[PDB]
RNA sequence: CUGGGGAUAACAGAGUCGUCUCGGGCGAGAGCCCAUAUCGACCCCGAGGCUUGCUACCUCGCUGUCGGCUCUUCCCAUCCUG
RNA sequence: CGGAGUAGGGGGGCGGUGUAAGCCGUCACCCGAGAGGGGAACAACCCAGACCGGGGUUAAGGCCCCAAAGUGCCGGCUAAGUGUUACUCCAAAGGGUGUCCCUGGCCUUAGACAGCGGCCCGUCGAGGUCAGGGGCCCCGAAAAUGGACGGGGCUUAAGCCGGCCGCCGAGACCCCGGCGCACGGACCGAUUGGUCC
RNA sequence: GCCCGAAAGGGUUGACCCUCCCCGAAGGAAACACGGGCGACCGUGGAGUACGAGGGGAGGUGACCGGGGUUGCACCGUCCGU
C-alpha cells in the first residue's frame, strides 16, 4: 500500500457516513482491551499527540502486537491494563486509474483522527513496571507518522513524570 | 606612494582600504604580501583556492579563467575584485598599483605605513593560516 | 562563566631553573635545556616566589582544560629534567627469529616472518636504545621523543594481511614510564 | 556604593513559561533590567514583552549563590 | 484536396513523483548458545528524476525518426588496478 | 433617446476535487489597460498612481569595497565559511548534552574513583552525581562543460539574538513659477466664439 | 575636447565675466558656553542668525554668445508591427 505521508495530514473533510458511501471496507482490527480489566492500579502511562494526525489501522494494530508481547513476555497478564481509546472512522479513498478524467476516488482503508494533545493509549501499571509501561511507550512512538510524547498521571488528576522519571 | 607593509594584516580589510585609495587617485605599492593572513580552518581555505585554481573553459584554455598560484598575484586579485574592472575608471586604478613579495632593495630604510583597521590583534579565535601557506599548497614559487 | 579568574601552580624543585619569554618556557636541571611554546589568547604565565603560575582572568570549560594541559606539559620537562622517562619494550616470536640491531639513528630488524628484506625505526633526537635479550629499553629526557621513537619501533612491525590471532610475532610496548600495560 | 541584587522573574518562549532568579552586581535596578532583559533576550530568543519581572531585591554579599558574583564581592 | 490551429494529441524540453530505483529509524526474530559476522519481517522518515505514467506551460510545415559506424568530453552510485 | 466595445482572462487570498502538478468555482486588491523608486535581472512581492521647469523633506529599504550613506554603540551566542535568502527561488524521522543557559531530587567534613588489605580506618579534600527543559551549531546529507551569499571577501564579523543612535535614499509630501481642463460670472463680438475674474 | 562658421537669431544703443547694496518661499547650518548619557549621541543659548529658487540695483571689463559636425568620460537603456 502507500506511504503514509498521503494520509497523514488533516485538511480534507471528514467522510465517515457508512449509509452513503459505497464499498465501504471493515476494519482489520477488532481488539482495543488488553490485560487484568479490573485490577485497580495505581499509575497511568498515557501517549498524546503533538499536533493533529490521521493514523492508520495498519500502523495502529502493528503498535498493538508489538506492545502486547513486550508486556506478556516481561509483566504478566495479571497486570498491565492496556487500552487503546480511538477507532478509526475516516474513510480513506484513492483514484482508479482515462487518467483525470472522473476522478473520485474509491475506497481503499480507514484511519483515526487525532487533535492535538489527545490521548491515544493508555498502559495502565504498578509501582514497579514503570520502566516497561515506557519501553512500550517508546516502541508505539517509533511506529507512528508524526511525533508524540508521554505523560503519568496519578489517581486524582495529576501529573507526576517529573519526580516519577527523575527516582529511577 | 604610499607604502604599505602587509604583515600581520587581514587580507579583506586591507584590500577595501587599498581599493578605495587607487580610486580616490593614489598610487599603492605593498610589501610582505606573504606575511598576510586569512581567518579560518585550513581544509576550508584550501579547498577554496585550488577550486579556484582548477576552473577552465571547457572548449579552449586560452581563454581563462586565470586565477592565481603566487602570493603577491592573490593579493592583487582580490583588490582587483573590490573595483570596478570593466570600466576604463577601473582599469586606470588598477593601474596605478604594484604588489611585491619581501623588500626588494629599493625600498631599503623606508617610511612602512599601517592600516589600523586591518590587524590581527583585533582577533580572539587563533585559528589563521598564511597566504604563502596557500601559495606553497597551490604549487607556487613563493 | 566557571570562575573569575583560574589560577594554577606549580612549585619548582631542588635545582630546576624555569625562564618564560615570549610564549615560550624554558626548563634547566641537572641535565640539558628544554624548550616548549604555550600560547593561547588570554593565558599568561610568568614566576613567582619559586613558583610557575599559569592564569585567565574569566574563563570558559575549554580554557580551564587547556590552563590544564599546559600545567601537565610543564610538570612532565621539569620531571624529565630532574630524573627522566625510560619505556619498555619486549620481542615475541613463534618461527623465524627476528634479529634487532641498533646502528646509526634507525633500528633494523631482520628475518621478521622469513623476510629478506629489513624494516627500519627513526630514533629522534636525544634518545638512547639499548637491547638485552629479548628487550629493548628506550630512555631519555623528554616525553614526546621517547615515547615517539618507541612507537616508531613497534610500528616498524605491523601485519595486515593475516589473522592476529594465529601471527603474533612483532615487538609490544610492555610499560610506559612506569605504568605498565594490562588488558 | 556598589550593592547586590537578586531578581526573580517569569519567561516565555514557544507558548510554556519558566521562572527564573538570577544575582547582580551594580549601582541601581535600571541597569539590572536591562542586562536582564539582554542576557535572557540572547540565550532563549524571547523579547522583552515576554519577561515578567516581578522582583528586583538588594541583597548582601554572603547570602549569594553565584560563584562569580561572590567572587567579585569577596 | 483547401483554409486554419500549439485554443488540441504523437516528440524533445518544462512541472510532479503515485509507480520505480537507491537508502535510512526501531527491532520481531533467524544465526550450537549470541539482535546487530551475515540476514533482517510488520509499521514509520527520506534522496534522485537515468523507469513508466499524470498534466497540457513552449513548439503544427525549426528539426518529427529507432538502432548501428565514427569522434570528443563529464559524474560516481567502484567491476579490475593502489 | 442614441453610439459602442466585450462572450480565450491571469497573479494573490478562500473552498471542493486530486499522490501531486493541476482542474473547477468564489473575493474583486493588482497585471491586463499602470510610468517612477526597491527586491541582482523579475506582468501582477514591498513603497508609491504620471501636465512642464526649478528648489527642499521623507517612504520602501539600506550605510567594509564594487555603490550615495556607519569598518556605528551597548549586552550576549556561533567555530560549522554554518550563515551572509521577507516572498517570488531554502530536505525529515531519528540522534549528539558539542557549547551557552533555567529547573528539580540523592549525596557532600567526606562524597563519584585511585590506590595498600580483609564497607573503612591514614590517602587524597570540594564539590559530585541522576533526571527533566530551552538557545545556537553538529550528524543523518550522492551527478553529470568550469562556477556562484549578485561578486570580492568577512570569524569579540562585514554572521545571529535583545535593544538603541545618527546619516543616505523616489516623479510620493511641502514651496515658487508656467501650461491646460471643468464649473460659475462679467464684458466684447456676422454665426459652434473670445479677454478677464 | 577637436573643428566650422551665416547674421536669415542676438550682440559695442554693451557679449561674456568679477566684486558690493536691498527684498526673499519652503527649508535651515557650524564654530562656541554650559549641562544629560557606559556610549554612538542629545538638550539648552548661539539662531530662525549665516545661507537659500528667485525678484531688483551699483560699479569694474571690453567681444563673444546661441547654434552645428564628430567624439571622450560617468549614470541610464534587451529593436519595430502583430
Amino acid at each position: 500500500l502507500r506511504p503514509a505521508k498521503i494520509d497523514r495530514d488533516v485538511d480534507k473533510p471528514a467522510y465517515t457516513r457508512r449509509e452513503y458511501i459505497r464499498g465501504a471496507p471493515g476494519p482489520k482490527i477488532t481488539i482495543f482491551d488488553m490485560g487484568n480489566l479490573s485490577a485497580e492500579f495505581e499509575y497511568e502511562v498515557s501517549l498524546h499527540a503533538e499536533q493533529a494526525m490521521q493514523i492508520r489501522q495498519n500502523a495502529l494494530e502493528a503498535i498493538r502486537i508489538q506492545v502486547n508481547r513486550y508486556l506478556q513476555k516481561n509483566v504478566g497478564r495479571s497486570n498491565y491494563h492496556f487500552k487503546i481509546r480511538v477507532y478509526p472512522f475516516q474513510v480513506l479513498r484513492e483514484n482508479p486509474m482515462n487518467g483525470m478524467r472522473r476522478p473520485f476516488g474509491k475506497p481503499i482503508g480507514l484511519a483515526a483522527r487525532v487533535r492535538k494533545d489527545q490521548k491515544i493509549l493508555t498502559v495502565w501499571v504498578n509501582g514497579q513496571h514503570l520502566k516497561f509501561a515506557l519501553g512500550a511507550m517508546h516502541r508505539a512512538k517509533m511506529k507512528l507518522p508524526y511525533s508524540a510524547y508521554y505523560r503519568i498521571y496519578d489517581k486524582e488528576g495529576n501529573d507526576v513524570t517529573t519526580k516519577v522519571l527523575s527516582t529511577m | 606612494m604610499r607604502i604599505i607593509n602587509a604583515e600581520g594584516l587581514i587580507l579583506g580589510r586591507l584590500a577595501s582600504k587599498v581599493a578605495k585609495m587607487l580610486l580616490e587617485g593614489e598610487e599603492v605599492v605593498i610589501v610582505n604580501a606573504e606575511k598576510a593572513i586569512i581567518t579560518g580552518n585550513r581544509e576550508d581555505i584550501f579547498a577554496k583556492y585550488k577550486q579556484r585554481t582548477e576552473l577552465r573553459t571547457r572548449t579552449n584554455p586560452r581563454r581563462g579563467p586565470f586565477y592565481p598560484k603566487r602570493s603577491d598575484e592573490i593579493v592583487r586579485r582580490t583588490v582587483r575584485g573590490m573595483l570596478p574592472w570593466k570600466t576604463d575608471r577601473g582599469r586606470k586604478a588598477f593601474k596605478r598599483l604594484k604588489v611585491y613579495v619581501g623588500v626588494p632593495k629599493e625600498f631599503e630604510g623606508k617610511e612602512f605605513e599601517t592600516i589600523s583597521e586591518a590587524h590581527m590583534s583585533r582577533l580572539a579565535t587563533p585559528k589563521y593560516v598564511t597566504v604563502g601557506e596557500v601559495a606553497k599548497f597551490l604549487g607556487g614559487k613563493f | 562563566p566557571v570562575d573569575a579568574w583560574i589560577r594554577e601552580e606549580i612549585e619548582i624543585p631542588e635545582g630546576v631553573e624555569v625562564t618564560v619569554e615570549g610564549n615560550t618556557v624554558k626548563v634547566k636541571g641537572p641535565k640539558g635545556e628544554l624548550q616548549r611554546e604555550l600560547k593561547y589568547p588570554g593565558v599568561q604565565i610568568f614566576t613567582e616566589d619559586g613558583k610557575v603560575v599559569i592564569y585567565k582572568e574569566f574563563p570558559r570549560k575549554k580554557d580551564v582544560a587547556i590552563v590544564r594541559t599546559f600545567k601537565a606539559h610543564i610538570n612532565n620537562m621539569i620531571k624529565g629534567v630532574t630524573e627522566g622517562f625510560k619505556y619498555r619494550l619486549k620481542v615475541v616470536y613463534s618461527h623465524f627469529p627476528m634479529t634487532v640491531k641498533v646502528q646509526g639513528d634507525e633500528v633494523v630488524i631482520e628475518n621478521f616472518l622469513g623476510e629478506k628484506n629489513p624494516r627500519r625505526a627513526k630514533i629522534l633526537p636525544g634518545v638512547t636504545v639499548k637491547v638485552k635479550g629479548s628487550e629493548i629499553e628506550v630512555e631519555g629526557i623528554d616525553k614526546e621523543a621517547v615515547g615517539q621513537t618507541a612507537a616508531n619501533i613497534e610500528q616498524a612491525t605491523r601485519i595486515t594481511k593475516w589473522d592476529r590471532r594465529v601471527f603474533q610475532d612483532g615487538i609490544y610496548i610492555v610499560e610506559k614510564a612506569g605504568k605498565p600495560i594490562k588488558f | 556604593e556598589v550593592k547586590v541584587f537578586r531578581v526573580k522573574g517569569t519567561f516565555e518562549r514557544l507558548g510554556k513559561k519558566q521562572p527564573f532568579t538570577k544575582e547582580y552586581r551594580a549601582l541601581k535596578e535600571e541597569h539590572v533590567r536591562e542586562l536582564v532583559y539582554s542576557d535572557i533576550g540572547s540565550k532563549h530568543r524571547v523579547p522583552r514583552t515576554k519577561i515578567w519581572i516581578e522582583s528586583i531585591e538588594e541583597i548582601k554579599p554572603e547570602e549569594a549563590e553565584d560563584p562569580v558574583v561572590r567572587r567579585l564581592s569577596l
